[PDB]
């Protein structure tokens, strides 16, 4: 499907859903 | 119970819930709150997608979590 | 045995903990060093979120194992 994997936040490693763009922890962007 | 629900636009929605209500009655709350219809909405917590026929309880979602909204 | 924690802001923090240490027992000790009150943290470990009442020995962190620590206030 479109989405891919999870991702680990650059700022706090947290696996984040695919479908997100900043961390559910710490809010920081997926991509900078 | 009270629960935030951020959405991928950075709005926080606050809604009032029971830890018995299932995904599908989130979905009908944040609806009549919102306006949004269901099946437009997916919830997010601790990284998974929630589903329907699940209670909030059954993913350990209490007092003041926050839930992550995406639409389809 | 020492573990660290790492910030948002790049810096390490270094613990001395045991095994059978609790997770709240962990944000104690970073009040100690950093003045952070524990109901302001939370721990990353493997991308998961740590829940304080298990211990490190319960999601085997062992020696060196770094952390993560994100500030966001516990709900009430
Ligand atoms: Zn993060």
């Amino acid at each position: 499907d479109d989405e891919g994997a999870q991702w680990n936040c650059t700022a706090c490693t947290f696996l984040n859903h695919p479908a997100l763009i900043r961390c559910e922890q710490c809010e920081m962007p997926r991509h900078f | 119970m009270q629960i935030f629900v951020k959405t991928l636009t950075g709005k926080t929605i606050t809604l009032e819930v029971e830890p018995s209500d299932t995904i599908e009655n989130v979905k009908a709350k944040i609806q009549d709150k919102e306006g949004i219809p269901p099946d437009q909405q997916r919830l997010i917590f601790a990284g998974k997608q929630l589903e329907d026929g699940r209670t909030l309880s059954d993913y350990n979602i209490q007092k003041e979590s926050t839930l992550h909204l995406v639409l389809r």
